[PDB]
């Protein structure tokens, strides 16, 4: 993918030892961090997720997030939140910002947090698509209370 | 109780031994698919910890990218041999299983070598796959299992998901997607609005796109038939990802520089 | 030629001396205000360098901001000790003049202490300051004259500038505004918009603001009469400036972290 | 202001040392980031810089830049694109990025330029309100371009 450096986990798992120590066959190609003719040969069928969340949503089971980088374009904070409030859930909370500790830095605005029943939208500010790399301490504590279905706050 | 062939015992790059187990082996999707997993097992209580299955997009994209550049227990350096310990490891306190979907991405493989697929088969392959995990490691199959995933893994899971709640084995506790493709006509519209007010695109071009694209209130930027909406739309695609900004974060740098 | 007498020999905190030759004194304003500056000369040729006026705005903000913080020769570190030579300072190619105004801004003064102003006043106050320069450093007087600034400042340089201008003695030839105060409906309006296409504002409070506060396809965010608008408005006023957000760098740490 | 840390500037202005070597008299107050009583006290008179800037450039002997950090919301880049095309000048100019050499990354958009005759408007991608203190290298060639009359490009 464009503006991105693949570099070092390419010449990590492509080291014969490191495949050993993984447990590939030696016979297997070489690791390319994403594979272009999967991506070219896919046919893509769906167009919209709404069908599927509400489904999911039906059975009052499950607890749904999708948190999104706020400074990404590939697929941006805005089309999710839009997303989540299109499925028009019920026991909407009013949108609140979520707070993250930083070291010696205090409290801080990791994001903002939209939330209704068994799914909330979040926000990551300063984040791009790979949330966990530009924002390590904000994606643990969102992925902290998510598992232990505590609010985002 | 666990599959002791596939567990990794060293791990080159590591300059101290895990203090959890690890495993790296494959899972049978469908067909003759033979998918590469990487399971690390949690820091803190691994019996009780959740089940957490990560996806990566592209679609083609490994999984293993999640693992050793984003949240995984340890990280690639920029020597491309070191591996430094992550204190922001989303296995601190939960079991990821980093899986290379569909057949061919990274390590994965299809004994036919046919990589051709569609959704509906990638979310067969991946619930085939996750039946092999719970064949493989029967300890975690009343553990609590969460689904993960960034960029199209937007649809991996959510298409994954509802053929897991169909299956009462499973301990389906809930589903996470980060960054995540839901629908192509609310991440296109959003888009055009996103790359406006983040200042990429001047006035001349949005007056232009906003009398071309839209009606009263509401904007059409995802499959509007007009003619110069079509010609503004594509300049705004080569601005936003072929002009030399980072597509994935708008103010980190395009790496290799601008093109020429 | 030059006030020997305002001229800094050994400057605390600095672990060499400076290839330039640097002023601190006070430039005589309007009335009884005496207003410090602190004059870097160009790193290289000073004699052909030009002349560069830096205000910061406020009102009532420090000049000497712009110079340890922003783009002066040396920057103070966080002891608040040790001052750091900058390799990106703008006295590298100018003669930079940090002027401390109105009168009562940091080291700045006036004999009556009476520190009330406005606009007219201010820009008639530096224009006198602007000539007491040019009468201390008649070597100045036919360099290229550029007047700088951020923030108030954007009333400032424009409104100095006009006054300059009627000067034949002054080399104007030119004016940067960084950040600035253009017009109050500008960007009150422009605000409202920014708040919500980078994730500060929800639909729900968005939808409400483009029902009430706006027509058609404008948008009345600056002196709306409407009753629910005015309530919505200071709603965004309290999330943008109040919820522990950095209004200055969005992306940035809150200095003392999010209030009570 | 709030947000802001201004204690390492105040520290050093203060230091009874510094003030000697800046031939600051010592019966004056301690030095102040930004004086609250001159702000309390200022009346701002004008509403809109648009006759001010029409006036500087019926000359056409000035250069006239106006330029903002996109990440700032006190005084956001918006607002000032806004009014120096509303001040509707000749010579209107495409809208292009700009760019700056960083060490070994290599050519980086620094922010977009929209340039007219003896106006030009400029964006400092990830700078805020201080674009000196947050994109150093980019103000500085901003800056250089500015004073020698060229491109920003
Ligand atoms: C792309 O990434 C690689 C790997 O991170 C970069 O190469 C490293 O460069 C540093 C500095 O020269 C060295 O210390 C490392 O040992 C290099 N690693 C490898 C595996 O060669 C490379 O410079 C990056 N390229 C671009 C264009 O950003
Ligand atoms: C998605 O891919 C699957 C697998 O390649 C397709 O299903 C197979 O289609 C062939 C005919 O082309 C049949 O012989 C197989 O029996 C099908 N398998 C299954 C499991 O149904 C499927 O048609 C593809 N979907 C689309 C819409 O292209
Ligand atoms: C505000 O700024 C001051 C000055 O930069 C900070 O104090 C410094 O803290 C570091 C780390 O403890 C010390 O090394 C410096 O010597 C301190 N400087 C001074 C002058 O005390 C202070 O911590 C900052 N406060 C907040 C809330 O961010
Ligand atoms: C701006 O401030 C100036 C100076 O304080 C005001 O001008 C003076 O006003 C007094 C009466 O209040 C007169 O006696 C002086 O002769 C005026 N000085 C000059 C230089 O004109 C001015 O009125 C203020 N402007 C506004 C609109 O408040
Ligand atoms: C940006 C990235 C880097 C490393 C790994 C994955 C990705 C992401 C997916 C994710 O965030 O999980 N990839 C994309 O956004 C993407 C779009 C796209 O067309 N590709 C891609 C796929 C196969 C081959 C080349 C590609 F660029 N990859
Ligand atoms: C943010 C800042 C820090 C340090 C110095 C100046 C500033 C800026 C002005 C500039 O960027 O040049 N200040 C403001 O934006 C600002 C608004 C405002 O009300 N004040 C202010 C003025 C006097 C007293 C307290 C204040 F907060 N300061």
């Amino acid at each position: 993918p464009p503006c991105t450096n693949t570099t070092a986990a390419s010449t990590y798992l492509n080291n014969p030892y490191v495949r050993k120590a993984l447990n590939i066959p030696e016979q297997l190609p070489q690791w390319d961090m994403c594979n272009f003719l999967v991506n070219l040969q896919y046919r893509r069928l769906y167009r919209s997720m709404n069908s599927q969340y509400l489904k999911l949503l039906s059975s009052q089971k499950y607890q749904i997030l999708l948190y999104n980088g706020d400074v990404d374009m590939a697929c941006n904070f805005m089309g999710d939140e839009w997303f989540v409030d299109s499925l028009n859930q019920k026991m909407e909370v009013q949108r609140r910002p979520w707070l993250v500790k930083y070291g010696d830095s205090g409290e801080q605005i990791a994001g903002f947090v939209k939330e209704f029943s068994h799914i909330a939208f979040l926000t990551i500010k300063g984040a791009g698509h790979m949330v966990p790399t530009d924002k390590p301490l904000a994606a643990f504590t969102m992925f902290s209370r998510f598992l232990n279905k505590q609010p985002y706050e | 109780r666990a599959p002791d062939q596939d567990e990794i015992q060293r791990l080159p790059g590591l300059a101290k031994q895990p203090s959890f187990r690890q495993y790296s082996g494959y899972l049978k999707g469908s067909g003759s698919k033979h998918l590469h997993y990487w399971f690390v097992e949690s820091q803190k209580d691994p019996e009780n910890s959740p089940v957490v299955l990560w996806l990566n997009g592209g679609p083609g994209c490994s999984s293993l990218d999640g693992l050793l550049t984003e949240h995984g227990p340890f990280l690639v350096q920029p020597d491309g041999v070191t591996l430094e310990y992550n204190p922001y490891s989303w296995n601190l306190i939960a079991n990821v299983l980093y899986l290379e979907s569909p057949a061919g991405v990274g390590f994965s493989y299809s004994d036919d070598k046919f990589y051709a697929t569609n959704d509906t088969e990638v979310a067969q392959s991946n619930f085939e796959a996750l039946q092999d995990f719970f064949r493989l490691f029967p300890e975690y199959k009343n553990n609590k299992l969460f689904l993960t995933g960034e960029s199209y893994a937007g649809i991996y899971i959510p298409t994954l998901a509802v053929l897991v709640m169909q299956d009462p084995s499973m301990n389906l506790q809930g589903l996470a997607v980060g960054n995540g493709l839901s629908s192509y006509e609310q991440n296109d519209n959003s888009l055009v609005y996103f790359a406006y007010y983040h200042g990429l695109l001047g006035n001349r071009l949005w007056s232009s796109l906003q009398t071309h694209c839209c009606s009263q209130n509401k904007c059409n930027f995802y499959d509007n038939k007009d003619l110069e909406c079509v010609t503004n739309l594509q300049e705004v695609a080569r601005i936003v990802g072929n002009s030399g900004l980072n597509i994935y974060n708008l103010y980190a740098p395009c790496a290799g520089g601008v093109p020429s």
